[PDB]
């Protein structure tokens, strides 16, 4: 595979950091009074 | 809150008022029917939406109608 | 809920009479019932003749017979217009 | 075959599409 | 008229069914009634309590709990002397029931009709007629 | 459990046709049917069925053959009781047929 | 307290119900607070640009992942032996046996094998290398950006269209028929003639040379002379090797019928002439309506004038024009019904008349494509009836529709609903009775007492198309007949060659098993139609709730009075018809898949004998074909079917979890949740943490939706794992 | 024959069905002595099997490739005994049952307690009705044309809509 390092970089980020960050910020947005 | 309406087919039987568990309904004076009284909904902020009033109503289609609306702590029946 | 637009020249075509108003014929509103009836028979005969002449279809069909074959369905619309005009006194 | 530089061009254009999707989503959200 | 906070509560051994933090931070309901006897009743939130002869006072979380107990006292012990209050954490006490001294199932003068619609239920407006309009469906 | 118990041991019920154990093969299928049929009563509500009965009553009124005992959809509780009875009958029946044909053939 | 910014009633709910309901109502813009008609149409326009951009990003992603990680060039060399690759696997939970088991496809990394058919589609239309797959992915990324920008642009104050634009029916119909349908069909004919057909014949044509390479040797000279038939001369020979110059002809528009003998697919020159003729017809259709120049039709005038004079339709279609124009739900219902029929035609005509080279030898791709498009068809058909119910509740005005076709439908809704009830019961009693008949009588050792009805009507239709298998001589089957003689010079030889070889799926032979399953399909259709029609026609009112329209489309019930009113809303008739849609698509895809795996093995007699009773369906289809699937892993190892073997169990779990939401209802759960609220408040070290939203049990309608979603997802995942793994494991 | 089917009397697969069905019974009979009750039971089952196969062969039924009889139901008269005539018999019985039940519900409406007549059936009157059904086609059509079968649309309760 060409640029074979890309899955091992992007899959943890897309699979863990991206949902962890959207859950954190969605939680902040849905639990704010203003 | 829930929205409770009384239509002018009410025969003034007071059954809705007695069946309401949250003292939402009461009887007021009205010349339209033979009983001289009609049901009223002055305290719908306390209505939990049980629809026991509609069950009690004997007119062919209900003179009292409950329309479930926005939920609050009172209308959700939450003791917490 | 808001005004629905229609093209300019839109008129009312709802009818409960024996025949619709001649306005339902569009550009053919002024043609006589005899002229639609003769066009109806003419288009039916010419269209049927042209259709018949190319029923075994080949890789070389005569284009005039193909185009003339479209006169058969057009004749149906012509005799409907003839009935409409005869019942509107035209 | 595809070079990694070609992959990087694709990633740039998808980044531009992400920026445009954010702007459209904010416009729809008002 | 106002709730006398000093009225003795009916004897009760406690339960988990009582009120929670929402009562001390949002609102609480209180009910008082007169008993001619020192007799056992059932709490809306649990087991059995004993109402003391004289004046009793309870605290509950929901208005429906105070009225379910009121229905019970009237049906079994024939106690029609019950007054239901709402209490806010600010100390404000709000008299609730019976709202004008007379039970709602009995007519009273000076009651104004709320929610009364001049036509029958089949004469309401179709939803399409009042779409993108503020007009109410009750005619 | 799926492969080595249910799949492997259902061989006797499903191959029982034409033998003395064909009754168990038929009851295996029939109980699968009754079990599935129960979900009609369990996932549904009374109001749909009363409104459907209204159109059926209309067709009877049209032919002047409506009954004097007015048809009703089953009560809410009875819809639950009928769903539970047919669920248990189908599930226990499916196991009854599976257990008996399997152990009669192999044991 | 501000998430549902479009709903102040939900933004003030203090429970967890606010989050769920805010997520579930987000796209229902008509009900959002302070929504005008201007803003409703403009938000729908912008979100249609956003949906188009999502579709272009999905297509570019498939092209990119195949270009990057696929084996497209190796598959192109040897398409019947190589298994196409979808994308690579990078999963840090894999064991090393799992890494080895998924390293198929001729590559050095674990990989998924594609069941979508995109390889056969891209090969047939011209793609030959990875670099033009990558070129297509960058073009779709650009188009996605263009449509995201256009969606943003048409929300800007100067570029926001008025309602007068959004309701111009005649200009939109002219442009969508002549440009969106017709001209793009003409342009696809151009692509086939200029690129796909030349590269099907060995000659590369791309943007670098397509202006200096003529599609035809004569070249646009026969077109401008009327010598059009010179473009059909010298078609591809039956010795042609697709992709190469050997056996290749020079025709571009020839009509031959039948299949290319080696690809088993329709000729590319038939497809190019199809799209040329469709393009011409649709461009002509797109000049029907009057826009700005005084020729054409008013849609309002056509609708108003079509009232039959006998009076049987009442006022006819008077007032339908305004009703359809003002109701987006009526438009959605018509669009979804039309789309549902087409995606069913796509499923039926793509297995019987395949257009892509070497597909229909990919039994997994053929099975997945049929199943996929039939499930999409069932969802679109349910949605059409759901949005017709929403139309009657919300958008229908009985006073602008006096004595219409619509009002007269509602005027005889009990005649309609009771006759659907009768035909559903009529079909059900006897189809199930014959199936149980054959079951019981085969069980007692007497299969010759079965009731086996020959499907003579469909066999006669097959013979009318030229099938010489049932000895019916009517129409095309007769050597001498006006129908047979008329088509003899054009498509009839190739069509008879295609329909009288038993090597394809064109008009497959049918028998008593096909008769019984067709009646079961008819029972399933009429019953799903019953539930949906009953929901649409009783949506406005019934005898239990004569005022049902005042409560909306989706409300839980009217309470326990009047006997009980659970599932009384029109939404609950959508809910109930979703089970019957799943059941009917199950019966359809089970029938398609069993008939095809038995034919592909060479054992059609196994379907012929076992399909007439239900134990044949249970042991010879579900039980017999489960074994490669459930052995994807076992205590002795694992193979590449291990993922479908897991999805299979996964599907059984979700489906059963749906039962919990569908059988058990709210009151039980609210009382549990109150004991959990108490326990949290009384537990030390834990009551330091407090909820912002009061935990409540799900609502009645929400629980119905969640159970429906779990049921449906389990249904899809279980069958997808089965239909893919059993066909893969068997290869036949 | 019809639809490429073969008459069951000359189908070879039908003959193999009959032979396999009899061998299966004969191998069960090979485990019993001559006069035993299981031997008489299986010999009577072999006679029944042979009789059924013989009757099917001579009836004009058509067999398939699987050797099982197939039914032709397109309306042709050479095959009316498989659907058209059983269907005529059914519709005569079903219309009888419907006509008789309808006559009893109309009788029960004119009763002192109409709903008690439906859970406690007046058996002499209901038997008077069951006997009348033999001429239901004529009675029901005369009922129809005399305006007593169909009630007009305005005496039927419908939903408000
Ligand atoms: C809808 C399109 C789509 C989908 C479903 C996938 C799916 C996948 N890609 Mg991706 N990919 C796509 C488009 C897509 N691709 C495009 C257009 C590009 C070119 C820029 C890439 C470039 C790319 C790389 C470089 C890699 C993947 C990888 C992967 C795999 C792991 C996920 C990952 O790391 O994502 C990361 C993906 C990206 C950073 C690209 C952006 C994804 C697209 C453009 C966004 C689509 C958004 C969608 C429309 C809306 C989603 C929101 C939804 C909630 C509504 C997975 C099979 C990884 C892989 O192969 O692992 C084995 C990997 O390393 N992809
Ligand atoms: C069954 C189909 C059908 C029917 C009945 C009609 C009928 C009619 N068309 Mg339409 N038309 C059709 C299909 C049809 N058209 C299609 C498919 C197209 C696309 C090519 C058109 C495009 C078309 C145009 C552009 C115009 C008509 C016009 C007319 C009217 C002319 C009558 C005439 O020639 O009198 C002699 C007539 C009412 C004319 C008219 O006046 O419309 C009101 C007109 O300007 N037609
Ligand atoms: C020629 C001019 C033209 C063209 C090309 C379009 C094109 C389009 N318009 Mg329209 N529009 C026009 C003029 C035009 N418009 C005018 C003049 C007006 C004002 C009166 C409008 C007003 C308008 C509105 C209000 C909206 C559109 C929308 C759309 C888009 C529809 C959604 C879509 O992609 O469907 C694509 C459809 C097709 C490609 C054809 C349908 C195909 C059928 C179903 C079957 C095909 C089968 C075939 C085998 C496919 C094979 C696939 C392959 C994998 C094998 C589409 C891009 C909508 C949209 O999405 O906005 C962004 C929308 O909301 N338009
Ligand atoms: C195996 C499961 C199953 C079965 C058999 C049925 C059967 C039926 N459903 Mg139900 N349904 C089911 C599952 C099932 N459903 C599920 C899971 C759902 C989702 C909640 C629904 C939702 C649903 C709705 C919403 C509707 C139906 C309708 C129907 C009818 C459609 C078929 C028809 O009209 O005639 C087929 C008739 C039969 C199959 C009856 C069988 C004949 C019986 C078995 C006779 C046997 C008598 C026997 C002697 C009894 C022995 C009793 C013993 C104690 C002595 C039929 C009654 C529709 C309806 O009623 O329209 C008329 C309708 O509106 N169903
Ligand atoms: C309402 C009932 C109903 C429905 C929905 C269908 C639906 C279907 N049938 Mg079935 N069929 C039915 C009744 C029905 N059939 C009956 C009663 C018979 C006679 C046994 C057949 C015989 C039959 C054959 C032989 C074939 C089909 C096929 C099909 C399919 C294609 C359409 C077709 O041929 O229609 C057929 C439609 C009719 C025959 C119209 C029936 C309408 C009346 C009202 C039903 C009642 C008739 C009544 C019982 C008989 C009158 C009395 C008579 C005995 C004197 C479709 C699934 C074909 C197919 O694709 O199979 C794979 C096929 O080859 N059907
Ligand atoms: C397969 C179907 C299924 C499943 C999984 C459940 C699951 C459950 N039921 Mg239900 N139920 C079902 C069918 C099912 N039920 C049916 C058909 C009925 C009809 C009568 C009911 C009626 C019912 C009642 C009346 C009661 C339950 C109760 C329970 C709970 C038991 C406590 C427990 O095991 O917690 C552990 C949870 C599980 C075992 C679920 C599976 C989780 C596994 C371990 C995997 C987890 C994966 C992980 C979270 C993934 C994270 C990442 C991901 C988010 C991306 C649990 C939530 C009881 C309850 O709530 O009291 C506690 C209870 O009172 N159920
Ligand atoms: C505890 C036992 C159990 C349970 C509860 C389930 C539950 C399920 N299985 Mg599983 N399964 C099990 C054991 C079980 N399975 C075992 C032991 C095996 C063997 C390893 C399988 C093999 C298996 C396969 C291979 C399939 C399932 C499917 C299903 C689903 C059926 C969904 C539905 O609503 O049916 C709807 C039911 C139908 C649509 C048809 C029912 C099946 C009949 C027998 C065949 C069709 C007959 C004919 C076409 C119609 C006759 C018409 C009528 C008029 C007579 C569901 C998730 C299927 C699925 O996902 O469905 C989409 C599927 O493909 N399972
Ligand atoms: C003899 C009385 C009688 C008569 C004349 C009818 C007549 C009719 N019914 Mg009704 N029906 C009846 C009893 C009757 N029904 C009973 C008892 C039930 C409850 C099971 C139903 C349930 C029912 C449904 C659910 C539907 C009809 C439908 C229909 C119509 C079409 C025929 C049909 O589908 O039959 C179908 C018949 C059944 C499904 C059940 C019949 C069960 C038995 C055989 C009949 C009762 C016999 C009775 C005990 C007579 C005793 C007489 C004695 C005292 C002298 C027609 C209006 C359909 C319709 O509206 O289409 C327009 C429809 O959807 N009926
Ligand atoms: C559902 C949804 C919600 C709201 C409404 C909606 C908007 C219509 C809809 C749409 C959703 C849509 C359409 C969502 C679309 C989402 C998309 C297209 C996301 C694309 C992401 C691409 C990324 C992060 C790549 C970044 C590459 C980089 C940083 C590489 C950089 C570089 C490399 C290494 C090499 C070059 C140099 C540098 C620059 C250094
Ligand atoms: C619920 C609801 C409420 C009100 C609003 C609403 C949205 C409109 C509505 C929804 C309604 C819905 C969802 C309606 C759905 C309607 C559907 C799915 C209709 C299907 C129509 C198919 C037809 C007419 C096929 C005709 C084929 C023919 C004639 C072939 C002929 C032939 C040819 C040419 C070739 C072969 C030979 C033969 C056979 C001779
Ligand atoms: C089908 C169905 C009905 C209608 C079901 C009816 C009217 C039952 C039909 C019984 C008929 C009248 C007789 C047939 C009885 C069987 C032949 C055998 C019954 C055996 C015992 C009754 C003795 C409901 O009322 C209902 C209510 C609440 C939730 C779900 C449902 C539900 O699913």
């Amino acid at each position: 595979m060409t640029a074979a390092y890309l899955p091992s970089i992007l899959v943890p980020i897309i699979g863990l950091i991206f949902p962890g960050l959207v859950m954190a910020f969605a939680f902040i947005y849905i639990e704010q009074d203003e | 809150s829930h929205s409770v309406k009384v239509y002018d087919t009410c025969i003034g039987c007071t059954q809705c008022v007695r069946a309401c568990p949250c003292d939402v309904l009461e009887m007021v004076s009205w010349d339209g029917c033979k009983a001289g009284q009609i049901a009223s909904a002055p305290r719908t902020e306390d209505c939990i939406g049980c629809k026991r009033c509609e069950t009690a109503c004997p007119t062919d289609f209900l003179s009292v109608r409950v329309y479930l609306g926005g939920e609050t702590t009172r209308s959700m029946g939450l003791a917490y | 809920f808001s005004p629905v637009p229609s093209p300019e020249g839109t008129k009312e075509t709802y009818w409960e009479t024996k025949a619709p108003s001649s306005d339902v014929l569009g550009i053919g509103a002024g043609v006589s019932s005899g002229n639609f009836a003769a066009a109806s028979v003419f288009a039916a005969l010419v269209g049927g003749y042209c259709t018949g002449q190319v029923i075994p279809l080949t890789v070389e069909p005569n284009p005039l017979f193909l185009a003339g074959s479209f006169l058969l369905p057009y004749s149906w619309a012509l005799h409907v217009a003839a009935w409409i005009q005869k019942n509107n006194g035209k | 075959m595809i070079s990694d530089t070609q992959i990087f061009i694709a990633l740039i254009l998808a980044l531009v599409s992400l920026v445009l999707a954010i702007r459209l989503g904010r416009a729809l959200y008002q | 008229e106002t709730l006398n906070l000093q009225i003795p509560s009916p004897t009760f051994e406690g339960s988990t069914g009582g009120w929670l933090r929402a009562a001390e931070v949002e609102e609480k309901y209180a009910i008082t009634w007169t008993s001619p006897k020192e007799q056992v009743f059932e709490m809306p939130t649990g087991g059995a309590a004993i109402m003391r002869q004289g004046e009793n006072l309870l605290y509950l979380a929901r208005k429906e709990q105070c009225l379910a107990l009121a229905t019970q006292v009237k049906n079994s012990f024939k106690i029609t002397d019950y007054k239901v209050y709402r209490i806010f954490p600010s100390g404000e006490v709000q008299y609730l029931h019976p709202k004008d001294g007379v039970f709602p199932e009995k007519v009273n003068a000076g009651r104004v009709g709320v929610g009364n619609v001049s036509h029958s239920i089949g004469k309401n407006l179709n939803p399409a007629q009042i779409k993108f309009t503020s007009k109410s469906f009750n005619g | 459990w799926l492969r080595d118990f249910l799949w492997a041991q259902a061989s006797q019920v499903i191959q029982s046709y034409g033998s003395a154990l064909s009754a168990y093969g038929l009851i295996f299928l029939g109980a699968h049917f009754i079990w599935a049929f129960s979900l009609m009563f369990l996932f549904s509500g009374r109001g749909y069925w009363q409104e459907l009965i209204e159109s059926i009553v209309w067709a009877h009124n049209k032919l002047n053959v409506a009954p004097a005992i007015q048809p009703r959809a089953l009560s809410i509780t009875q819809g639950r009781a009928v769903g539970l009875a047919h669920y248990l009958l189908g599930g226990i029946g499916t196991t009854w047929a599976f257990f008996l044909a399997r152990i009669i053939s192999v044991g | 307290t501000k998430f549902p910014k479009f709903s102040q009633a939900l933004a003030q709910d203090p429970a967890t119900r606010r989050i769920w309901y805010g997520l579930a109502t987000a796209h229902d813009l008509e009900s959002h607070d302070g929504m005008t008609e201007e803003n409703l149409y403009q938000k729908i326009f912008a979100s249609h640009f956003g949906h188009l951009a999502v579709i272009f990003l999905w297509t570019s992603g498939n092209l990119f992942h195949v270009a990057w990680q696929g084996n497209f060039e190796q598959w192109v060399l040897n398409p019947l032996k190589v298994k196409p690759i979808a994308h690579a696997i990078w999963d840090p939970h894999f064991g090393q046996p799992a890494v080895k088991a998924f390293t198929k496809g001729g590559v050095s990394y674990p990989v998924n094998i594609a069941t979508s058919g995109v390889y056969h589609w891209w090969y047939t239309i011209g793609m030959r290398s990875n670099t033009d797959l990558y070129a297509g992915s960058l073009f779709l990324l650009f188009l996605a950006g263009v449509f995201l920008f256009a969606g943003w642009l048409h929300l800007q104050p100067k570029f926001r269209p008025g309602l007068s634009w959004f309701k111009n029916n005649e200009s939109r119909l002219n442009h969508h028929l002549s440009g969106l349908f017709g001209f793009s069909s003409l342009a696809w004919s151009a692509h086939l003639i200029h690129v796909a057909i030349p590269e099907a014949r060995g000659q590369h044509v791309c943007w670098d040379n397509f202006t200096k390479v003529a599609p035809h040797p004569a070249g646009l000279q026969p077109f401008f002379t009327g010598n059009w038939g010179a473009y059909a001369a010298s078609p591809d020979t039956t010795n042609h090797i697709f992709g190469t110059s050997e056996g290749a002809g020079t025709a571009i528009l020839t009509f031959l019928g039948g299949f290319h003998p080696q690809t088993q697919a329709l000729w590319l020159t038939d497809i190019a002439h199809h799209h040329l003729a469709i393009g011409v017809v649709f461009i002509f259709a797109g000049h029907m309506y009057r826009t700005n120049w005084g020729i054409g039709h008013s849609l309002k005038e056509i609708l108003d004038a079509h009232r039959p004079p006998g009076g049987r339709l009442g006022a006819g279609h008077k007032g339908i024009f305004e009703t359809l124009t003002n109701s987006l739900h009526f438009q959605l219902g018509l669009a979804l019904a039309s789309l549902g029929v087409i995606t069913s035609l796509v499923a039926q005509h793509m297995y019987a008349l395949p257009s892509y080279a070497f597909i229909a030898k990919d039994y997994v791709t053929q099975s997945a494509l049929y199943t996929h498009h039939q499930y999409i068809a069932g969802f679109l058909m349910v949605g059409a009836f759901a949005h017709g119910a929403i139309f009657f509740v919300r958008d229908y005005d009985p006073e602008q529709n006096k004595n219409n076709v619509l009002a007269r439908i509602l005027d005889h809704k009990e005649a309609i609903i009771s006759h659907l009830s009768w035909v559903s019961l009529f079909l059900g009693f006897h189809t199930l009775g014959i199936y149980v008949h054959n079951d019981v009588v085969v069980a007692f050792g007497t299969p010759e007492k079965q009731i086996l009805v020959e499907p003579v009507f469909a066999q006669w239709i097959q013979a009318s198309s030229g099938k010489a298998l049932y000895g019916f001589d009517v129409l095309l089957s007769s050597t001498n007949s006006v129908a047979a003689n008329a088509s003899s010079n054009i498509w009839l030889p190739g069509w008879l060659e295609a329909i009288n070889s038993g090597k394809n799926s064109l008009f497959l032979p049918i028998g008593p098993g096909d008769f019984l399953i067709h009646h079961a399909i008819a029972l399933a259709l009429h019953t799903t139609t019953l539930i949906l029609v009953k929901g649409a026609l009783d949506a406005r009112g019934s005898k239990l709730m004569p005022d049902k329209k005042d409560f909306g489309y989706a409300f839980p019930c009217d309470g326990p009075g009047r006997g009980g009113t659970c599932d009384i809303s029109a939404w609950d008739a959508f809910y109930l018809s979703m089970f019957w849609m799943l059941n009917t698509i199950g019966w359809v895809t089970f029938y398609w898949h069993w008939k095809h795996i038995t034919i592909w093995q060479g054992n059609a007699g196994q379907f012929n004998e076992s399909s007439t009773y239900i134990m044949g369906w249970l042991r010879d289809y579900l039980w017999l074909n489960s074994s490669p699937l459930i052995n994807g892993y076992n205590p002795f190892g694992m193979n590449s079917l291990s993922v479908w073997s897991w999805m299979f169990l996964f599907g059984h779990l979700i489906w059963a979890t749906g039962f919990m939401f569908l059988i058990s209802w709210r009151g039980y759960w609210q009382e549990l949740i109150e004991t959990l609220v108490w326990a949290h408040e009384r537990t030390p070290l834990a009551n330091l943490v407090r909820w912002k939203d009061k935990p409540v049990a799900l609502s009645i309608v929400q629980a119905r939706l969640v159970g429906l979603i779990h049921f449906t997802a389990g249904y899809i995942f279980t069958y997808a794992a089965f239909v893919i793994a059993s066909t893969t494991g068997k290869f036949g | 024959d019809v639809a490429g089917l073969t008459p069951c009397g000359e189908s070879k697969e039908f003959a193999r069905r009959l032979d396999g069905s009899v061998k299966k019974l004969q191998t069960r009979l090979s485990k019993y002595e001559a006069g035993t009750p299981p031997a008489l039971a299986l010999q009577k089952q072999i006679d029944k099997t042979k009789n059924r196969f013989d009757r099917y062969g001579k009836a004009g039924l058509l067999c398939g490739t699987d050797g099982l009889p197939h039914l032709i139901t397109d309306g042709r008269w050479t095959h009316s005994g498989e659907f058209v005539i059983p269907g005529l018999l059914f519709l005569y019985v079903a219309g009888w049952i419907g006509w008789v039940g309808r006559s009893y519900v109309l009788f029960a409406r004119t009763a002192d307690k109409p709903t008690e007549k439906e859970i406690i059936i007046d058996v002499p009157v209901a038997l008077s009705f069951v006997s009348t059904g033999f001429i239901w086609p004529f009675s029901a059509f005369k009922e129809f044309t005399s305006g007593n079968l169909i009630v007009p649309a305005d005496e039927i309760t419908v939903s408000p809509r």
